[PDB]
């Protein structure tokens, strides 16, 4: 699970309406829940086994010739050219994505929403109902302060700062 | 959502205002403050942050389920109303707002309310009514807490009571009126009017005669 | 600049209906929820509903106090905000405000939900009181003082002006502000702080004059 602590390789920690994950810099994809490193082009021989994108790597076909393609990881499935875990292949939120439920020993899918939104208990549990999710995360650097943006948490610049740091 | 309805502090204190409530772990708490005879204005938004146009020394903290207001060397221009607001999303969207806190900024000695209670007459007894008048003046600040009492019972329904007004002498004053039957006052053995003011307790007691 | 003008209050009999109207400007309307919220005479703030933009289909939410009863409409085309009240209680007389909902962001849902803007309000009285005159009731008297005063009771509308011995005792006079009764109907009192041994042998009248329903009362107040 990640928490306020986890330190996002490459990334930086994101907030939501019921988890914490880490997004990944600029055209990085992630290897795990907290390491983000470079994705290959093309699924080539030689890009075997290195990340094509967010939890996928390429893999060899043994076919009539030999072929190579994106496959996600064990656990997870292809959604609109993402892959997400396979408790969530038939999981909609709207305002949100499907998360597994990390206090249940079964996996299961659950709704995690956006900045503003919280779980509908009469829409499904979908992400349809309004609700402020206070922000939890520690943004301990130079003029750095928790700031809501594209629907999510962040260590953002204080109003009136921008980016070498923020000033 | 609970705040205590009067605070009281001189020029140049920091003055802390506290809501309490538990729908204040799940979202976040704003601040409004009101002068007499004009519209709200937000002075605090997400517990602690202040909007454009607030002075610095307007400020906030979150602990739990009780949020503070704080403002660092209250002004005369600070003397208003000031409502804790939130929200709950547990059902129906439901925005939750607080009793509001008469913040006065001391300007004069604190004076101690003069109580002076009065039975109904022997006129309107007559006329199958009974009314107990509870007059409250020369105090200062101007907030107030009354409270009836039947016969040391606490008195729920039938009890008017006005707000604080302005006096000559820039003290405030009350009324506080107990509609009865003329069977309640005939039956009981008292009846008591308690003002409590800046924490001390006035109490008036008249009985049938 | 951000303006809120409120429109359509006034005094409407127990159990009927009233619409108010709220004319926005300084701002894009349909981006914002709109709000009201109500405050009695006197008392706190209390939440009335809340109407919401077209990126949340216009939905609706209210208070327990006046769900059923009030409806929240809006006219994006016309930057207007609209309450329609039904079956209106005592308990919902009040100054209404229209209050416009910021803390958005670019996807026409909000991230926080805060009152930004409010307006100047609007006064809707709720009551089925007409002009009435008063019933004039005396009040009959350690530190050497004692104190007897005249109850102006049950009267509509303000004001009454009340006078001691025709004007002649003024020194100790004190004539509280008047309660509102859930009724409609007024009430004060008006009390003189006098000696106590001058209570046997000084006159004391009250002169109550209540010009809406022209009525002049004079009553004397004597101990026992």
């Amino acid at each position: 699970k990640v928490t306020v602590d986890t330190v996002c390789k490459r990334g930086f920690l994101i907030q939501m309406s019921g988890h914490l994950e880490c997004k990944c810099e600029n055209d990085l994809v992630l290897v795990n829940e907290e390491t983000c490193e470079e994705k290959v082009l093309k699924c080539d021989e030689k890009t075997v086994n290195k990340p094509c994108g967010d939890f996928s790597k390429c893999i060899k076909i043994d076919g009539n010739p030999v072929s190579y393609a994106c496959k996600c990881n064990l656990g997870y499935d292809m959604v609109n050219n993402v892959c997400i875990p396979n408790e969530c292949k038939q999981v909609t939120c709207g305002n949100g994505k499907c998360i597994l439920d990390t206090s249940n020993p079964v996996k299961t899918g659950v709704c995690s929403c956006n900045i503003g939104k919280v779980p509908n208990v009469q829409d499904q549990n979908k992400c349809s109902k309004d609700g402020e999710t206070k922000c939890s995360l520690k943004c301990l650097k130079e003029q750095e302060t928790c700031k809501a943006v594209d629907g999510i948490y962040k260590c953002d610049c204080k109003d009136g700062f921008i980016i070498s740091i923020c000033t | 959502l609970t705040q205590p309805p009067s605070v009281s502090f001189s020029p140049g204190q920091t003055a802390r205002i506290t809501c309490s409530g538990d729908a204040l772990s799940k979202q976040y708490t704003y601040w409004y403050q009101q002068k007499p005879g004009q519209a709200p204005v937000l002075v605090i938004y997400k517990d602690s942050e202040r909007p454009s146009g607030i002075p610095e020394r307007f400020s906030g903290s979150s602990s739990g389920t009780t949020v503070t207001l704080t403002i660092s060397g209250v002004q005369a221009e600070d003397e208003a109303d000031y409502y804790c607001q939130s929200a709950d999303s547990s059902g129906p969207y439901q925005v939750l707002f607080g009793g509001g806190t008469k913040l006065t900024v001391l300007g004069q000695p604190k004076a101690a309310p003069s109580v002076t209670l009065f039975p109904p007459s022997s006129e309107e007894l007559q006329a199958n009514k009974a009314t107990l008048v509870c007059l409250i003046s020369d105090f200062y600040p101007g907030a107030v807490t009354v409270a009836w009492k039947a016969d040391s019972s606490p008195v729920k329904a039938g009890v008017e009571t006005t707000t604080p007004s302005k006096q000559s002498n820039n003290k405030y004053a009350a009324s506080s009126y107990l509609s009865l039957t003329p069977e309640q006052w005939k039956s009981h053995r008292s009846y008591s009017c308690q003002v409590t003011h800046e924490g001390s307790t006035v109490e008036k007691t008249v009985a049938p005669t | 600049e951000v303006h809120l003008v409120e429109s359509g209050g006034g005094l409407v009999q127990p159990g009927g209906s009233l619409r108010l109207s709220c004319a926005a400007s300084g701002f894009t309307f349909s981006d914002h929820y709109m709000d009201w919220v109500r405050q009695a005479p006197g008392k706190g703030l209390e939440w009335v509903g809340r109407i919401r933009n077209k990126a949340n289909s216009y939905t609706t939410d209210y208070a327990a106090s006046v769900k059923g009863r009030f409806t929240i409409l809006r006219d994006d085309s016309k930057n207007s905000l609209y309450l329609q009240m039904n079956s209106l209680k005592t308990e919902d007389a009040a100054v209404y405000y229209c209050v416009r909902v910021g803390g958005l962001g670019e996807r026409g849902d909000y991230y926080y939900y805060y009152m930004d803007v409010w307006g100047k309000g609007t006064t809707v009285t709720v009551s089925s009181a007409s002009t009435k005159g008063p019933s004039v009731f005396p009040l009959a008297p350690s530190g050497g003082t004692a104190a007897l005063g005249c109850l102006v009771k049950d009267y509509f509308p303000e004001p009454v002006t009340v006078s001691w011995n025709s004007g002649a005792l003024t020194s100790g006079v004190h004539t509280f502000p008047a309660v509102l009764q859930s009724s409609g109907l007024y009430s004060l009192s008006s009390v003189v702080t006098v000696p106590s041994s001058s209570l046997g042998t000084q006159t004391y009248i009250c002169n109550v004059n209540h010009k809406p329903s022209n009525t002049k009362v004079d009553k004397k107040v004597e101990p026992k």
